[PDB]
């Protein structure tokens, strides 16, 4: 739905990195570099930000 | 479940000190048993979690 | 107008023979397993494992 605010495996604080994350991929990053250069470094935290869907937008679509 | 079929009960829920931290920093998640495997023969999982690893670690997604 | 099936190097317990043909039939249901049935060569004595 919205982006975990701890990293599920350890509780790196990944919450305040999804918004960053769209800005290096509007700008040209590929997502291997777009998590190397907010700074997750081991793949237990890469998992959670690569592989997020966010899935509120869609659902903010049925709004009053 | 994972997505081969291999069913597994929740059975206790170990705390996080107490798990085997990997050489990178890491604890694990879940941990599955290596006896699930040669009755039941899922190489497909084997092979999930070696290209989900490749994958996490260079952004890609994989076939 | 057989050699019965292929041979895995098993002892039988009754005659000692290094070799018993074996026949796999998933018998159980999807959840676990495959049951393997064993045949020996020389006696026929058929018992069945369920790993
Ligand atoms: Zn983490
Ligand atoms: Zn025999």
């Amino acid at each position: 739905m919205i982006i975990p605010v701890r990293c599920f495996t350890c509780g790196k604080i990944v919450g305040n990195k999804w918004e960053a994350y769209l800005g290096l991929l509007q700008a040209e990053y590929t997502e291997g570099d777009a998590l190397d250069a907010l700074g997750l470094k081991r793949y237990c935290c890469r998992r959670m930000l690569l592989a997020h869907v966010d899935l509120i937008e869609k659902l903010l679509n049925y709004a009053p | 479940a994972s997505r081969h079929g291999q069913k597994g009960i929740l059975s206790r829920l170990w705390p996080a000190e107490d798990m085997p931290f990997t050489e990178s920093g890491m604890v694990p998640d879940i941990l599955f048993n290596p006896h699930g495997f040669p009755s039941r023969m899922t190489i497909g999982m084997l092979i999930e979690s070696m290209a989900g690893k490749s994958a996490a670690l260079h952004g890609l997604c994989h076939d | 107008l057989e050699c019965q099936g292929p041979v895995v190097d098993r002892r039988c317990p009754r005659c000692g023979h290094e070799g018993m043909a074996y026949h796999t039939r998933q018998m159980r249901s999807a959840d676990e397993g495959q049951t393997v049935f064993y045949t020996c060569t020389n006696c026929k004595f058929q018992e069945k494992e369920d790993s």
